[PDB]
């Protein structure tokens, strides 16, 4: 439905071609569309919808890193995460900074505090 | 001829030791384009311009290996020079930019986004000088205050951009704006404190302005909105994003305003519909509508009342058809 659609830029993204917008993190260059990253955040929407045209650049602060940068980009399109206890910290990080709204806290972290008590 | 307008952009390690061949053989060049540039030193840059008497429009974008001796060797040997766009070029400090307002009386345009060492020492002395200013730019630079906002209206009387996004700049120091009366364009983005008070009175004084970015201003309300909206003569483009304003600017601003083009209410999380339908059934001019993340937003909502619209360009989460819309170029994906 809406999927079926976000899945052709899936394609096109994995493949290289017709993208518009890069994002560097720790020197590293990702590819990515507008309309994906505007609507997955706020962060995003407001350095985006200023500029105006074909080839925009978005060098994002130190904090964030290239293995927390490296899923949210996987969500944004296919709309899961990857959840792998060897590296959870830096992706909350990235999240509360970028402030994706999508993902929740709460609801989500529960999980260790449920494993440690 | 054909030189003269160099532009080696995105030419990562074909870039080596040869700006003196391309200078020695081809002299008087204009205009040099080195971004994302990532081969030369620092001494790639102070050989060309002891070559280059004559530079105007210098741009360096993302080059992290370079540092302040590109300055320190750009405005030395060039005394007429009129665009420094740097971009992402940490390295850069106050040390370098002294030298680029003491010695070039003649920058139109500056660009010194996300430099995090770029304090106001440096933009006091880069605003003593150069008085033939016209564009400013920042990007999330700390260590800039409301001290060089007060000094930038102050001796350049002929700005018409300003743009001071995620930068440390109080009100009091916005406020001492309404004293460029050639102001054009304002990106307060994301800032310590944009009140409600002094956006009006932006808006009450300089009447050249077409447009106004503020935006993750969370505190500016809706009434001020309003004000705009009755008070602007020439705006052409608001952007309202993430702003606290509940679905009656969409009314005011598209009611009381005969000159609008373009708002971007939009991740507002009070935006119902109705909004969309009032802003544009009584706008006399509207080209864009941009919601975005707007989830009280409804899709049969804004299906019917865009074919309804042709004129309306929208801007939705749904519209990712248009970004795979231009598979009828290439297709061949499935």
């Amino acid at each position: 439905h809406s999927t079926n659609v976000l899945l052709s830029l899936n394609d096109q993204r994995k493949k290289d071609v017709l993208c518009d917008v890069t994002i560097f993190v720790e020197g590293q260059r990702f590819r990515a569309h507008r309309s994906v990253l505007a609507a997955c955040s706020s962060y995003f929407h407001s350095r985006i919808v200023g500029q105006a045209d074909g080839e925009l650049n978005i060098t994002l602060p130190e904090e964030v890193t290239v293995k927390g940068f490296e899923p949210l980009i996987q969500f944004a399109y296919t709309a899961k995460l990857i959840l792998s206890k060897e590296n959870v910290d830096e992706v909350c990080k990235c999240v509360e900074f970028l402030s994706v709204h999508n993902i929740e806290e709460s609801c989500f972290q529960f999980l260790k505090f449920k494993f440690l008590d | 001829q054909f030189w003269k307008q160099l532009d080696l952009s995105s030419r990562q390690q074909v870039t080596d030791e040869l700006l003196e061949k391309i200078a020695s053989r081809s002299q008087n060049i204009i205009e040099i384009n080195i971004s994302d540039c990532r081969s030369m030193s620092d001494n790639g840059v102070c050989v060309l311009a002891f070559k280059c008497p004559g530079l105007l429009r210098y741009t360096a974008y993302r080059c992290k290996q370079l540092s302040d001796t590109s300055i320190i060797a750009v405005a030395s040997h060039c005394p007429l020079l009129q665009k420094v766009h740097v971009g992402n070029q940490d390295k850069l400090t106050d040390e370098g930019l002294k030298q680029l307002g003491s010695k070039c009386r003649e920058l139109k345009d500056i660009h010194f986004g996300q430099c995090y060492k770029i304090s106001d020492e440096g933009m006091i002395v880069i605003a003593k000088g150069c008085l033939k200013l016209q564009r400013i730019y920042m990007q999330e630079n700390k260590l800039v205050t409301d001290q060089s906002v007060k000094a930038f209206a102050e001796h350049c009387p002929e700005l018409q951009y300003v743009g001071f996004m995620g930068c440390s700049v109080t009100s009091k120091g916005v406020i001492h704006l309404t004293k460029l009366r050639n102001l054009s364009s304002l990106d307060l983005r994301h800032i310590t404190e944009l009140d409600n008070e002094t956006v009006m009175e932006i808006v009450k004084r300089c009447k050249n302005l077409s447009s106004l970015n503020l935006c993750l201003n969370w505190i500016i309300n809706d009434r001020c909105v309003e004000v705009i909206a009755k008070e602007g003569q020439n705006l052409k483009e608001l952007y309202l994003v993430s702003c606290k304003i509940t679905d009656y600017a969409l009314i005011a601003i598209g009611r009381y305003s005969m000159t609008i083009e373009t708002v971007d209410v939009g991740w507002c999380k009070e935006i119902t519909d109705q909004g969309a339908t009032l802003i544009a059934q009584s706008s006399k001019s509207l080209r864009y509508l941009g919601l975005m993340r707007c989830d009280k937003v409804n899709e049969v909502t804004v299906e019917q009342l865009v074919q309804q619209y042709p004129h309306i360009t929208f801007s939705t989460v749904l519209q990712d058809c248009k970004r795979t819309l231009e598979r009828a170029y290439q297709m061949g994906w499935t």
